[PDB]
This record gives C-alpha cells, structure tokens and sequence, in this order.
RNA sequence: CUUGAGUCUCGUAGAGGGGGGUAGAAUUCCAGGUGUAGCGGUGAAAUGCGUAGAGAUCUGGAGGAAUACCGGUGGCGAAGGCGGCCCCCUGGACGAAGACUGACGCUCAGGUGCGAAAGCGUGGGGAGCAAACAGGAUUAGAUACCCUGGUAGUCCACGCCGUAAACGAUGUCGACUUGGAGGUUGUGCCCUUGAGGCGUGGCUUCCGGAGCUAACGCGUUAAGUCGACCGCCUGGGGAGUACGGCCGCAAGGUUAAAACUCAAAUGAAUUGACGGGGGC
C-alpha cells in the first residue's frame, strides 16, 4: 500500500534502526509484506539490510542468543 | 492403513504445521492437539485440539473456525508431507481435557 | 541449605517423552522429574495425565531448597502442553512467566528420513 | 579508486589506539589517494546480540572512494590485528556525506 | 567487462569518427578486446562455463562480421585482421 | 535503402556464473559446572543406553554440514538450474534517448559443447544422513515392513560417466488476429504529489472470445492464422533387444535389427456397476 513511496526513499538506507525494528518481530523474524504491504524491491531491500545490520550485531539474530 | 498404528505418526505432523506456519491465528497461542481419530483407509481425520486460549469456548470458538477455515491450504500442507494418496478431511474439536 | 526463592525449572515437552528438571538462577540445574521414571512407559509415559502428576516430583526437590518464583522453559510442542501448564498454575505457586522455546535451526543439521506406514 | 563505506568495531576496552589508528589507517587512504568523502564514530553501543561473550563495542564507520588494491590490505590488517573484534566493507553506488542514522540523533 | 574510456579510444582510431559506431570495424575490435579481458576471467576460472557461453557468443559475432567484411572489402579486411593482429 | 540485423552512450533489476571470505542457529562431539535414575524406542516391548553422575541443565570447545523468517507464480537463466553476508572476477536481460554500421539474416545434417541424481577414478574430508550389511520385534508370498545400528555413499579437488516422467510428456524463428483480471519491472507525461490521472516498455499469470481439436482442450506467452528450417513416427508384442560399430576403464551408453507372433494394441470422453469409503 505505497508507504516506502510515501517515505520517498527508492533506496532504503540500511542504518534505519527505527523502520528495522517495526519490520523486525520480537523473536527477530522478518514480517512479510503480506501484511506490511510494501512494495518487492524495498521488500528485498529490507531482508539484505537486516542480514548486514545482523552481521554489525546492529539487529538480534534472536534474544535467546 | 491400520489406524491406530499410523495416529501416532500424523500427530507429530499435525503438531509441526500448526505452531510454525500460521499467518491467521486467532488462537495466537501454542494450542496443542490431544489425539486424532482417522477413519479406516484414513478418510476422515479428527483432530481434537485443545487451546491455550484460556480454555474458553469464547476464545477457542475463535480458533477451531479459524482451524476449519483455512483446511484446504493446511490439506496441501500435511497433503505434501507425508507422501500420502490420502488427504486426511480436517476436523476440529476443542477437549474437555480438564475436567 | 540455601534458599534460592526464584524458581526456574527445564521440561522436555516431546511427544513420546516427558520430563521436567529444576534448575538454580545461575544454570547449574538442581534435581529433576521424569514422567517415565515414575514407572509409565510407552503410550503412559507420553500421556498429557503422565506429564501433569510429574508436577510432584519436580516440586518436592523445589520445596527442600524452598523455591517460589515461576521462570521455566518448554522445549518441543508435546500433546496437551498447555494442559501440564494449567497443572502447575492449578499447583498455585506464584507464576512469573512460560517461555515457549522449542529450538528452531536454519535447516543446517540434515534430518533423517520419515518413516511410512 | 571507487566508492566504498566501511564500519567495524575494536573491542570497547582497546580505546586508546581507537583514535589514531583511524588516521593511522587513513594513512592508506591518505597515502593513497584515498578521497575520504565521510567518516564517523558512534563510540560504545550495547551490542543487540553479544559477539565473542563482549558488549558495549566501539562503533565507527568510513566512506571512500578507494582503488582496488588498498581496501584489501585494509582488510587483512583488520584480518590480521586483534584489536579490532569484527569487521565490514560494503561498496556504494556512490558517496555518502548526509547524518547518518547513529549521528542524525545528534 | 570494458571501461567506456577504453571503447572511446578503440572508437576515435578504429572508427571514421566519435559518432561512427556501427563500422564493421569499429564493431569486431570491440569483441576482440572483450574476448581478451573474459580470457584473463578463464585463466583462473575454468569452471565459469556459463562465462564462457557468452565468449562464444561473440568469437562467432565478429566470425560472422569478418565473412561480412571479407565479403566487402578485404582491403579493409585484408588490413584489419592484421591491424587486430588476428587469423595471423 | 534502414525498419531486420548490430554497435555506442544513459541507465536499470536479477537465489546468473567463478573465486575468496565471513556470520548465526541447528546437530553431533568434547570440555567443564551443577544435577541425577535412567534414558530413547514401539502399538507394546525388544533393541539401545545410564550411577563412569548418564538423562538435564548452563558454561565452553571442536568439527562438519546447510543456510529459518524473508520467500513467493518472484526473479535469474539454453536447459540441467540458481536461495546466509562480504569482497574479486564475469555472462546475459531490459528501458530511455540519440547516433553509428548497413541485410551484416534464419535454420542446421554433419559438428562442437553444455549437462539432475546415483556411479567409476584418484586423492581429499567427514557433521549429519543413509543403500549395503547388523540386533530385537515373523509368517497370506515376511524374503518383511518397525525400532535399534550402520559402511560406502553423502562433501572437497581433479577426474570419467552423458542418461532421468532431463516433462509444457508442446523444436527454432518470424509475422497476424476478440477480451478481462492479475503479477512483475521499466520508463514518459499530468497533476505539489504520494496517492492520483494519463501513459508507454519488458517479463510473467488466470480466465476467456473467435478459431482449432477425436475429445480433452487450446486459446496474442495459440494446439488460431502463416512462413522458413530442422527433428521424428508409420498396428501391437518380441524390442531399444540379438548382433556389429563407436564410445566408456569399467559400468556401460550410443547405434539399431530380424526371426517369430497376433486381431486388435490404444486415446479421449461417456453411462452405469461395485467398494475394502463417507456425507444427508
Ligand atoms: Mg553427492
Ligand atoms: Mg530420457
Ligand atoms: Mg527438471
């Protein structure tokens, strides 16, 4: 439903914590857009970035580690 | 075939399918399946169910539809992973398993 | 001896196995319960029933150091789980909280092959 | 040369090479025409998952257009030295001197 | 694959002018200096068969452009397998 | 001559390829700690395995293997195919815009490659898995299925091998002809403008008209219309066989008979019966 668009970033900067976070679950899963509704490229903009952030130990792989 | 031998089997199955590939839960809890009676040649599968929703028809109403509504995409689930020619009809029944 | 006044135990929710095991705050787990250590065996020692009483085993070595708090984790998704849960909540020792946490890998180790009818 | 930014961590208590040792290593870039269009340092931030049992590592972050050749020595040396716990380098379509989500809160 | 830089020198000489770009020439120098970069490609990587499906599809190109040309002008020809130093 | 063809410049997405890194779970092992009486197995046991303290828990290590969510008609590819992150190398696709070249084309016998898994070779490597084989649970054919083990194999490197229902069971290219709904990815315009409104490309999907098809269906991603080239078949069984060649180290593949035999073989649909089924 056109929210990255209305951010205006074609290309999503990793660093953005904050956007991670909400598109992050508690267990650290990635939601999918099924729900969110973001469009495919951010979609796999996204699941890149978290990996790196993860890699950086800026996102949990989950909390039990 | 012989059902009461290849219950326990589709258990273990049934249990792995509901706790990690649910996108409309409205148990959103890790409801847990007491038993299941398959028919002979397993045409009709029961599942009874029970719900860690509190273990109130209020809540469990909510899920056991919820378990009826999506069978079909569930059917292709277990349906492609036990390589059965029978795809067990889904039923739901939450259990009196407290008494 | 030494009260630790936290309680934190380990179950082992599998399907044709049940037990539980106490454990101190810091790991260094401290006694245990096994469902098919009280004599039930194969469909008995799977029995939700089974997975219930074994709540007496795992309380008293929690009632010789004394322990109140609830802090315990469930590994596997075992038939009628919740029901073992409504079992210690029906106990009445204060509950904390109950960590589902039946181990998810990234498909790295390589399952063995089902078994068919 | 070609664009790059780069991030890693040294272990929060080895901080008191953690100053020089940036210049220190610019001294690649600026020895080899290394165009350093932005660098930052965040300092000790509580890592969301601990790596290696430690926590709080002292983040920093680099951007080049740097050759080919210079990054990789770059790297082996964080490769080969120790203090420094992990590491990264990632290519850019281009420089990128804007605040960046760690800065920007300040 | 290629710099820009290198094509536009390949393209001032080899070509008529800037503009001229389609010059059998100006085509057929193009793919022999493509060929001789995926050839460094090869020397380590044997394996990158999928690589090499496209070497082929070039090597033949300019087989192709060369026939053309010989069909042409073989004085250009004639001149341009030895200004490319190929079929020697 | 320039639209076919192709180049340049501008991008643009993509599990494309090759290499080298690297992460986190998981599993096994090992270390400890605390902590035991079992453990795991079945339908039940057996089988396994525990006071050496196992089983469980943390803490640690080692090893190998694979990359959850995302993630799906979603892409990438000639196809087989491609799924952690990074870097190096590298193929192709596509849009836009303009120029350049000027028929530079298509198909392809022969040809040369490409190539799922198992298998052969050498040397590697060894988590987990699992043919073979092994212990307990047997007689309608138990020769068992089940559990307990388990080598090769499974990984690597280099080799061979060259087949798979390698399947869209639909050769390649080009042209022509009703729709609608999607997806995807380009990009123009016009709205501030997301959204929105006009577009316009690529690729993909589902219906579906006409048309075609024995029927099934197909249906602008035609099995419609056409064109060009290639490939193939001629009742069924014997039979992709004997044998000969070629290839392979083998294994073996490839090539491909004939003898004899028969009145059908066989496709799609249709109507019913039954049942070791279940709903009402
Ligand atoms: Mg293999
Ligand atoms: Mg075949
Ligand atoms: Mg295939």
């Amino acid at each position: 439903f056109c929210r990255f668009t209305a951010e205006g970033v074609q290309e999503i900067d990793y660093k953005d914590i904050a956007t991670l976070k909400n598109y992050i679950t508690e267990s650290g899963k990635i939601v999918p857009s099924r729900i969110t509704g973001t469009r495919a490229k951010y979609q796999r903009q996204l699941a890149r970035a978290i990996k790196r952030a993860r890699y950086l130990s800026l996102l949990p792989y989950t909390d039990r580690h | 075939g012989r059902p009461q031998r290849v219950a326990q089997e589709m258990q273990k199955e049934i249990a792995l399918i509901l706790q990690r590939e649910i996108k409309d839960p409205r148990l959103g809890m890790m409801t847990t399946v007491s038993g299941v009676e398959m028919s002979r040649d397993l045409a009709y599968a029961k599942v009874y169910v029970t719900f860690l929703n509190d273990k109130d028809e209020d809540a469990v109403k909510a899920g056991i539809k919820a378990l009826q509504e999506a069978s079909g995409f569930i059917r292709s689930l277990l349906g492609k992973a036990m390589r059965l020619r029978i795809v067990p009809e889904l039923t739901f029944f939450y259990d009196n398993s407290l008494v | 001896r030494k009260q630790v006044s936290d309680g934190v135990a380990h179950i082992h929710a599998s399907f044709n196995n049940t037990i539980v095991t106490i454990t101190d705050r810091q790991g260094n787990a401290l006694g245990w319960a096994t469902a098919g250590g009280s004599g039930f065996r194969g469909s008995r020692k799977s029995t939700p029933f089974a997975a219930q009483v074994a709540a007496e085993r795992c309380a008293d070595a929690v009632k010789e150091y004394g322990i109140k708090n609830l802090e315990v984790m469930v590994k596997g998704p075992g038939p009628g789980r919740e029901s073992t849960i409504r079992a210690l909540n029906a106990a009445g020792f204060r509950i904390t909280n109950i960590t589902d946490v039946t181990p998810i890998p990234h498909n790295g180790c390589r399952p063995p092959k089902k078994r068919r009818v | 040369m070609r664009h790059y930014e780069i991030v890693f961590m040294v272990h929060p208590d080895q901080s008191e090479q953690v100053p020089g040792m940036i210049e220190r290593y610019t001294a690649a870039i600026t020895g080899a025409e290394g165009k350093i269009h932005r660098l930052e340092d965040w300092g000790r931030r509580q890592l969301a998952y601990p790596i290696n049992k430690l926590h709080k590592a002292h983040y920093v972050l680099m951007n080049v257009e740097a050759p080919q050749e210079v990054i990789d020595e770059l790297e082996t040396t964080f490769r080969f030295n120790d203090a420094v716990i992990r590491s990264m380098v990632m290519r850019t379509k281009h420089a990128v001197t804007e605040a960046s989500p760690m800065v920007k809160a300040k | 694959s290629l710099s820009t830089e290198a094509t536009a020198k390949i393209v001032s000489e080899f070509g008529r002018d800037a503009n001229d770009t389609g010059s059998t020439e100006v085509q057929v120098a193009l793919l022999t200096a493509q060929i001789n970069h995926l050839q460094g490609h090869f020397a380590e990587h044997k394996k990158d068969h999928h690589s090499r499906r496209g070497l082929l599809r070039m090597v033949s190109q300019r087989r192709k452009l060369l026939d053309y040309l010989k069909r042409k002008d073989v004085a250009r020809y004639t001149q341009l397998i030895e200004r490319l130093g190929l079929r020697r």
